């Protein structure tokens, strides 16, 4: 990618934020019209700017554009919780195809410490029947998007029973992550007291469920 | 560009050629020569009744341009502001996207209220201000 | 605002020819241009090409010339403005760098640019064989009996390759359901689950049946929530 | 950015409606047959150059069975059929008593 | 967009259409209404089927004056042998045109269900191919056509039961009736087949029997194979559009 | 203000609203739809003969405004001086006192001599001076 973005921009709720997008003197932001996009990975992207200063119909007047002798930028006055996502820029003409940027990551701070609906699922009469020993942990709306996965097989150091994922952006504009346990019934029967340790600043009301009852 | 030869094309390209749409509108390929010894036949009655409806559609809009100061030309602006409540789309947006075709179906509703407002700010106010402003 | 219908879950081994389709609905398909784009694993989206459905004009990237060849059909009018059409995309001699999400976009009128996108087609260009999801029902949660609300769902052990659509009682139970993020394992297989928060004071007179679907492995396996409770949550 | 009303004349927009039409016919026999029942002595003439303008991007819904031009052609011909032969010989007193036989040969 | 239409000839006939639009490469099915058998269906032909029409009845001129001035002209004397009008048609050409008619109805109507019969009931003018030719009105038969029952998809002597009629108050003239004057000598055709008119098969529920015949009793539908492509519109030249510009003093 | 809804009111208040008097003058509440199978009845003949007299009254005055440079608007002044011999009353006086009603009965006499003079000073002299003055 030749057209570069600010890569990592941080802002706060109800405060103005600006993203500095700069390109080389070949695909420079001087003659080419520039456009911005709100692209959440996996979801459908939304057109923010369709022509430098002009916004796409339906898009809030909070968003504004500016174009210099080679670089283009985007200003977002009064930040909202839905805004934290990876953005993309575009350089184009009425003769040629679109030019795409590297991508800038936006973190909208100021949000409250959202307590998650943490649930630990033990193996049922069907999960144990198919000879599969598993223990999963759900996490829903836990802002910030920081995760701390820790398994306790009789409160001993776990090496083999570790399976972590990437915390994806949830519907409430917060975060959602996944944690799995891939073990055979042999290594599973050697330990019985299975404690779930999820470190998020707060209280100690964690759901500790035994796989054997 | 042809009679209605810009209807398909967007508003921007439609406003580019709209004189032909008014040129062949009256005496084009329908006027003709207009040539038992009597002209009281079924074709004679049908041609003269159609002639009345022909001028009626022209004069209705012709009178409006005359009472707007837009009589002298095809395209002439007015001193009337656009109430945002009527249409919320960008000026440049409908001109290369919506086209006159769909656009008439959008205004037709407030079109009479628009005509009412067009008469006063541009003529009943502007031309009535002249009475005192002409000599000073 | 117009809705696009993007055909998904199609994928194959490297070198083979991939065919991706998209149905256009509720707009004038004729004068509205069509744009095609893809995004790699390295967060760098590569603009593939631009195509016109009214005229034969096209603009394509040099990296997608000999490999990518596109085609379009005639518009099917519904009203004096609305129409229905479709665009097809053929890619030849694919690599593991071509693996990613492929999107279809609706035109604007400075017109060459898009306006609205489709759902998404996650293309997996891998030589490895297809695996069918191992659907297993989950025992009651470790929540409460106060009012009834308590979690209950299902778990999908192993399958290969994504995407996988999972619903509850065939498009009936959509609210109060969380879709767990499906992520790859150490062996190179994806894994997911589903959690539903319904008022369950005691197991009885309620719908616990779900729906699991796949394209390269066609799945039918649907298992309901375990009555033989293995948790303290649905007790006290 | 400061939206002001602009008046445009000659806008290419149509509204579905029906009006009174008229003839368009070329010179036929001219010398021998001068007035045939439909065209009569004075019919509105036709132009050798018709407006062949085709409109791209226009998918107008046509009404085959509910077309109002069909009803116009229905009334024009019958009214003309009643008009034609009006100045001609009335066969009102012709209808009288009728006595007969068949042919000189028995049906051969 | 046209300001002048096609060369539409005022068709004066029942059963068969004589002039006009012939939309090519397939036979066009004009559907006013089709799901319900009850309503009439007009069918446009792809290629013209030429039809000869003669009358070898050779008649002289007899003028008898009714009161002052007025002159009445009637059939004089027939010179030669007694014979029918004699329209004539091809055998194979028609069969070939029917070939795609039966094939199209298999697509429109369900499967290969039983579908044949002749003109039901009616007066002479309604059930026969009543048409003006050279002056006189010909009343030829529509029986040798619907004689073919088929499911899976100069020239030859084919004629119909030809009969002449002079007392004609066409379209049922309850006020002014017309007497057709005879035509002295030669009778020629130089006409065409530009379509046809069909009908129902009662009100049978479901079944395997849906026998179709010619029962189109309307003159409006005869020009519906001509004005199918036409629709009149009112032009609105006045247009109001906002843009960044205004007037001053 | 209504069709002729300013006739009662003085010239000043009559000149304030005179567009409605020309608006409902043609296609207002008299135009309508204009909808045995024939339209040659007593109502058909009466409507078309009235249509001829309808345009005749408009076009007579419409041609005059066109040959005065006043065609573009409702109210437009001219370069014609007022001969005191015609009327001796003050400009402001008839506008709040006499009213258009009585005023037409005062001018009607020299009205044709006024129309004759209006053609030359404003058009036959002013627009004919342009021929040489347009390019300099
Ligand atoms: C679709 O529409 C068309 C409209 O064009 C329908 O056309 C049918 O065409 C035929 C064939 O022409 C008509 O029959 C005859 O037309 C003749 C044309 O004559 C002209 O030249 C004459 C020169 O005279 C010499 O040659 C003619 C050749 O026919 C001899 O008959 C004649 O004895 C001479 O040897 C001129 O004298 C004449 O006036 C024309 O300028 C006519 O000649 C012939 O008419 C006879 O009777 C007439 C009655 O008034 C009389 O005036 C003529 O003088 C003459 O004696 C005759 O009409 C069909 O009538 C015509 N109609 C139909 C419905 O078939 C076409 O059919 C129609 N339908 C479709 C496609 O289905
Ligand atoms: C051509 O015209 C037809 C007219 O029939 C039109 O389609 C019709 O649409 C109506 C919609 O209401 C259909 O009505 C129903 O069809 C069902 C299914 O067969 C019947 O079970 C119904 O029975 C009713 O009527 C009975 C008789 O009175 C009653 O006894 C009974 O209680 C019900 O009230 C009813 O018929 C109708 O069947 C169709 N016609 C068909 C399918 O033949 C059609 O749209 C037109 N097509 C075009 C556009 O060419
Ligand atoms: C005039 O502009 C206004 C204000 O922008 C329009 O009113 C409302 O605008 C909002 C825009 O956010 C519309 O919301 C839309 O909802 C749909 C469906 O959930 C969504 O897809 C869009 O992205 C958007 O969020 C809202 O529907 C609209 N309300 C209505 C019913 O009018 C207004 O419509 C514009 N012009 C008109 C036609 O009056
Ligand atoms: C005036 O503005 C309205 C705002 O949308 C435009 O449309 C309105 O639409 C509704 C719903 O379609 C109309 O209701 C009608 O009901 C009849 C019942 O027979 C039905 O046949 C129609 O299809 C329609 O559903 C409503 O009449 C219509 N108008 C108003 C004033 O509310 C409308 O186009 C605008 N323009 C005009 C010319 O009024
Ligand atoms: C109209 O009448 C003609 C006969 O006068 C029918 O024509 C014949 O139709 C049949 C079947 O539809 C044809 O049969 C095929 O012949 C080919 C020759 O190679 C053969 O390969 C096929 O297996 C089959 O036997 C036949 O050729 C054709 N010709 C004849 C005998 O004249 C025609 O079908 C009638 N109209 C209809 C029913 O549509
Ligand atoms: C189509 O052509 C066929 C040619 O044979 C006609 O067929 C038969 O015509 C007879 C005499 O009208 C019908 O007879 C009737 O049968 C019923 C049976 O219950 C009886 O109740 C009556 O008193 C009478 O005897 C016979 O049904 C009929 N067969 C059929 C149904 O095709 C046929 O009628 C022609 N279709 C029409 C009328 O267009
Ligand atoms: C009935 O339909 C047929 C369609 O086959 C019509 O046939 C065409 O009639 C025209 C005259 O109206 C012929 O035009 C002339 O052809 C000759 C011979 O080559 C040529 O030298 C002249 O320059 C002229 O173009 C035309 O060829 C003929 N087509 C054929 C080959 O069948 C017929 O006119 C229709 N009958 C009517 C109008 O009543
Ligand atoms: C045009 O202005 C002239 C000159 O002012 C008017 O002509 C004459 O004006 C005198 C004004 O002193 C009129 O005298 C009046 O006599 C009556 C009755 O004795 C008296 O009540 C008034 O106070 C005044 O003194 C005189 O009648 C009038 N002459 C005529 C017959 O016109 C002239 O009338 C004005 N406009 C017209 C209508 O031409
Ligand atoms: C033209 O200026 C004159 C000046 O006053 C205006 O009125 C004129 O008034 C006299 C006397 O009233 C008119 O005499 C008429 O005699 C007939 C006899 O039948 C009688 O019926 C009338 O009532 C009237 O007394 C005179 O005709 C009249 N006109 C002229 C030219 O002297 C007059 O209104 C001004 N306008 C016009 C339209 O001429
Ligand atoms: C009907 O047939 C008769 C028999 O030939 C034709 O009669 C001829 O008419 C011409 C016209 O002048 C005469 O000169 C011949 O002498 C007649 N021949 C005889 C012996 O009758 C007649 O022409 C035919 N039909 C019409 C109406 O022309
Ligand atoms: C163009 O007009 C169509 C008409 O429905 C509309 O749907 C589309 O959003 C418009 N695009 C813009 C924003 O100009
Ligand atoms: C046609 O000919 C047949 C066979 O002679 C005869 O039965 C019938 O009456 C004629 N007419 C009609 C209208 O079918
Ligand atoms: C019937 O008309 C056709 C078309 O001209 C002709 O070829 C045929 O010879 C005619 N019939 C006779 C008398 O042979
Ligand atoms: C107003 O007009 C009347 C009409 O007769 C007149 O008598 C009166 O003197 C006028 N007043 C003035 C001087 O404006």
């Amino acid at each position: 990618s030749v057209l570069t973005q600010s890569a990592s921009v941080s802002g706060s709720l109800g405060q103005s934020v600006t993203i500095s997008c700069t390109g080389p003197n070949s695909v420079c932001c001087s003659h080419k019209s520039i456009s911005w996009y709100q692209w959440p990975p996996g979801r459908a992207p939304t057109l923010i700017i369709y022509e430098d200063n002009e916004r796409a119909p339906g898009i809030s007047p909070r968003f504004s554009g500016y174009k210099s002798y080679w670089s283009a930028y985007l200003t977002i006055s009064d930040l909202r919780p839905e805004d934290e996502t990876t953005y993309y820029c575009c350089s184009y003409t009425h003769n040629s195809g679109c030019v795409f940027g590297t991508g800038t990551k936006v973190s909208v701070l100021g949000q409250s410490k959202a307590n998650p609906s943490v649930t630990l699922f033990p193996p049922s009469s069907e999960e144990l029947q198919a000879n599969k020993a598993t223990l999963v942990c759900l996490i829903s709306d836990f802002y910030p998007g920081a995760v701390t996965v820790a398994w306790k097989a009789d409160s001993s150091p776990v090496k083999a029973g570790v399976e972590t994922t990437t915390p994806s952006k949830q519907s409430n504009n917060k975060y959602a992550a996944s944690s799995y346990l891939s073990l055979t019934p042999e290594q599973w029967k050697s330990h019985r007291s299975y404690s779930c340790q999820v470190t998020h600043e707060g209280s100690t009301v964690e759901k500790t469920v035994a796989p054997t009852e | 560009l042809g009679f209605l030869g810009a209807a398909g094309s967007t508003m921007g390209a439609a406003s580019m050629a709209l004189t032909v749409q008014a040129r062949l509108l009256l005496s084009g390929i329908v006027q003709q020569q207009n040539n038992h010894m009597l002209q009281l036949t079924v074709w004679g009655i049908k041609q003269l009744q159609a002639r009345v409806l022909a001028v009626e559609r022209y004069l209705r809009d012709q009178q409006l341009l005359g009472i707007w100061g837009c009589s002298g030309k095809i395209i002439c602006c007015t001193n009337v502001p656009w109430n945002d409540s009527w249409s919320n789309k960008t000026i440049n947006e409908i001109w290369d996207n919506m086209t006159w075709m769909q656009w008439e179906k959008e205004i037709d509703n407030y079109t009479q209220h628009i005509y009412t407002l067009l008469e006063v700010s541009q003529i009943q106010q502007e031309k009535n201000e002249q009475e005192l402003l002409e000599l000073d | 605002e117009g809705q696009l219908v993007q055909s998904g879950a199609e994928l194959k081994k490297p070198g083979a020819s991939v065919k991706i389709s998209c149905k256009t609905s509720g707009y004038r398909f004729n004068f509205y241009h069509i744009n095609w784009i893809r995004q790699t694993a390295g967060r760098g989206p590569e603009w593939m090409g631009w195509i016109s459905p009214y005229s034969g004009d096209k603009n394509l990237a040099p990296a997608f010339q000999d490999r990518v060849i596109m085609t379009t059909d005639t518009e099917v009018p519904v009203t004096s403005f609305t129409s229905t059409g479709a665009a097809y995309m053929e890619i030849r001699n694919l690599k593991f760098d071509d693996t990613g999400t492929y999107f279809c976009a609706k035109g604007l009128l400075s017109t060459w640019l898009p306006y609205l996108w489709g759902q998404g087609t996650l293309l997996t260009v891998s030589s490895a064989s297809t695996k069918g999801p191992s659907v297993f029902p989950l025992a009651p949660s470790s929540k409460s009996t106060s009012g009834g609300t308590a979690a209950l769902g299902c778990l999908v052990k192993d399958y290969f390759p994504e995407p996988v659509t999972v619903s509850w009682n065939s498009g009936a139970l959509t609210s109060g359901v969380h879709t767990f993020p499906a992520v790859l394992q150490s062996s190179g297989l994806y894994s997911l689950s589903s959690v539903v928060t319904v008022p369950s004071s005691s197991l009885g007179t309620q719908t616990y049946i779900c729906n699991v679907n796949h394209k390269p492995s066609n799945t039918k396996v649907d298992k309901r929530v375990e009555p033989k409770s293995c948790d303290k949550g649905l007790e006290v | 950015a400061k939206k002001w009303v602009t008046v445009y004349y000659g806008v290419p927009v149509w509204k579905e409606a029906t009006t009174t039409l008229f003839c368009a016919s070329d010179a036929k026999a001219y010398d021998t047959e001068v007035h045939n029942v439909w065209a009569t002595h004075a019919c509105v003439p036709t132009d050798p150059n018709p407006q062949e303008i085709v409109l791209g991007n226009v998918t107008e819904n046509f009404n085959m069975w509910k077309n109002n031009m069909v009803e116009q052609m229905h009334e024009d011909i019958i009214s003309l059929w009643d008009q034609s032969l009006k100045p001609c010989v009335k066969l009102t007193p012709l209808c009288v008593t009728l006595n007969c036989n068949n042919v000189n040969t028995n049906n051969t | 967009t046209v300001q002048c239409t096609h060369g539409i000839r005022p068709v004066v006939s029942t059963q068969l259409l004589l002039n006009g639009s012939l939309a090519e490469e397939e036979i066009v099915i004009r559907s006013e209404n089709i799901t319900d058998n009850a309503k009439t269906i007009i069918v446009q032909l792809n290629e013209a089927v030429e039809i000869n029409c003669t009358r070898p009845n050779n008649n002289t001129r007899k003028s008898i004056h009714i009161g002052p001035g007025r002159a009445f002209y009637a059939t004089g004397d027939i010179i030669g042998n007694i014979r029918q009008a004699h329209c004539n048609i091809s055998k194979a050409r028609w069969n070939e045109t029917l070939g795609q008619i039966v094939a199209k109805l298999e697509e429109q109507f369900p499967n290969k269900t039983i579908i044949f019969n002749h003109s039901s009931g009616g007066d002479p003018e309604i059930v026969t191919h009543s048409f003006n030719c050279g002056g006189e009105f010909f009343y030829c038969n529509t029986t040798p056509l619907f004689n073919s029952t088929w499911n899976n998809t100069g020239e030859q002597n084919i004629t119909l039961q030809c009969r002449i009629k002079q007392i004609i108050n066409m379209w049922q003239g309850v006020g002014k009736a017309m007497y057709a004057p005879p035509i002295r000598g030669q009778i020629r055709c130089s006409s065409n087949i530009t379509g046809l008119l069909l009908t129902r098969d009662g009100g049978r529920d479901q079944n395997g029997t849906e026998t179709f015949r010619p029962g189109g009793g309307n003159m409006r539908d005869n020009w519906r194979s001509e004005l199918y492509k036409y629709k009149v519109v009112k032009i609105e030249p006045l247009g109001i559009a906002p843009t960044a510009c205004k007037r001053r003093v």
